[PDB]
């Protein structure tokens, strides 16, 4: 096989340095079991 | 495990850490969430009036303004939902909502010491509004409560 | 008398209801003052960056900002306000402040079971900011009485 | 010393007062945060929908979502910080971190009786991000113990 070279697309030029990146949102939210009541309660006390 | 300075460095720092561990590291993925990540070496001066042209209407001036409200438009919403939980101002926040099994059946350890956030998240990841529903809906039987009790009490 | 789980979708639900009955409705007021009414049978994907071109600065794109700001701005000055009031993450608050039969004679049941909020807040329309400056008065008299106490306590 | 109503508008009016005088005066200053200065004589309708032409992107349209953004902008990271050290909804919070001699050995009224805040916070205003950084560390180590806590509890 045979290879040329091509430049059409810049976005190859982005993607040749932004390869290493990605972009993520934050959840700070979160929910799990516990022994802890409300109220007057966090499990006698 | 790290000192009490490094925790405030750490940001996503017990993030593959267990779930037990994290919780020392809850105020410094808060304070991120308006400041983004803190700086150590180096504080500079980030006071107003920074733009003396008519660079605010430019790609980056409305980008950065997009960025900016966007960041305090989010906050709020987990606020202002912790709020209808009766969970304002609390990092760790006990409710009057009982766990479900359905939800999961793992212990304590099962979990805490078993399992990353982003893991466990996934694994309640179908049942989570349902549980943000429960939350507002709990808060309000107590509000009703109140109501109530502010009948008899004359 | 509906279901707790309607109660979340019923927002203004109790507003021609009896001012006692609008208590568990409180939270689902609260939760559209920043993101608008609750939308149920459908819940799209509500992220960052849908403007992809040089659209946030037409007709549509200021107005939504100018909607977007306006809506934190105004939720700020309720809190703030709760805030200084010393009810802070409270939708039911007591106060040190005593009614005044000036603002209004009316018994718990002549009030509670008897009128809606819309038309008591409009019999109290005239002594409302003077109350609200009071319940601020109050809670200043409250930290000038524990700096008080501090002195004292060694 | 002044009456209850008059502290309402007196913002910064214990400016030059001292320290355990400026207490009554805390809400004051809180509530200029977000609203400015407080207005008395005259209250006029500050409501929405003031801009019927293309004035938000005139030099004033944009000067003025860039004061109201920082306005708030900056209200939120006071809150987060107070938050994060455990003391959401206070005016005056106290915490587990001990007073340290080397920030100031001075006697309660070598402060309280004394200086005005201003005097005082220059005096500390080397040591002040180092005691934001404990009372950070601080609230981090009653989390962890928390989840401590939640581990022997069954
Ligand atoms: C745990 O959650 C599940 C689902 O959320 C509950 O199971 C059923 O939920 C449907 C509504 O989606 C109800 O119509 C059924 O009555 C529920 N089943 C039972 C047996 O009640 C389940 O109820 C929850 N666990 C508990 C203890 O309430
Ligand atoms: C959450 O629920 C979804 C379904 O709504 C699960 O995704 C798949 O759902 C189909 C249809 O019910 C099942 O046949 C597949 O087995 C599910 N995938 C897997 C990998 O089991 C999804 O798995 C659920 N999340 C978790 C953590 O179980
Ligand atoms: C109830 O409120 C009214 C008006 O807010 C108070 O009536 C008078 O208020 C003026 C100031 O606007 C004072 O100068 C008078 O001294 C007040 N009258 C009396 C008899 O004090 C009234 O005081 C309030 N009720 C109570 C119990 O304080
Ligand atoms: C609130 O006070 C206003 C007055 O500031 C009342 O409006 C009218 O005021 C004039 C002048 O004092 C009176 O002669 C009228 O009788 C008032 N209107 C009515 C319908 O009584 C207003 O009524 C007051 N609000 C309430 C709920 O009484
Ligand atoms: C009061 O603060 C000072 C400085 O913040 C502490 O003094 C030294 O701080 C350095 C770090 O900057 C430590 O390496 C030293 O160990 C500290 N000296 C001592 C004697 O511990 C001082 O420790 C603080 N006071 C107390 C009681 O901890
Ligand atoms: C806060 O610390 C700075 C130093 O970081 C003080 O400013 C001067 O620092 C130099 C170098 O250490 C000293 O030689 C000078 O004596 C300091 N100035 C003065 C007026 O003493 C600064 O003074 C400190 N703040 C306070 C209130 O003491």
């Amino acid at each position: 096989e045979t290879f040329r070279p091509a430049g059409g697309d810049m976005r190859d030029n982005w993607r040749s340095e932004l390869y290493k990146y990605k972009v993520v949102k934050i959840k700070p939210l979160g929910v799990a079991p516990t022994r802890c009541r409300r109220r007057v309660v966090g499990r006698r006390r | 495990a790290v000192g009490m300075g490094a925790v405030l460095l750490g940001f996503l720092g017990a993030a593959g850490s267990t779930m037990g561990a994290a919780s020392i590291t809850l105020t410094v993925q808060v304070r991120q969430l308006l400041s983004g990540i803190v700086q150590q070496q180096s504080n500079l001066l980030r006071a107003p009036e920074a733009q003396q042209h008519l660079l605010q209407l430019t790609v980056w001036g409305i980008k950065q303004l997009q960025a900016r409200v966007l960041a305090v438009e989010r906050y709020l919403q987990d606020q202002q939902l912790l709020g209808i939980w009766g969970c304002s101002g609390r990092l760790i926040c006990c409710t009057n909502v009982p766990w479900n099994a359905s939800w999961s059946n793992k212990s304590y350890s099962e979990i805490w010491d078993n399992l990353t956030w982003v893991e466990w998240e996934r694994e309640i990841s179908n049942y989570t509004q349902h549980i943000y529903n429960l939350l507002q809906e709990s808060q309000n039987q107590q509000e009703k409560n109140e109501q109530d009790l502010l009948a008899l009490d004359k």
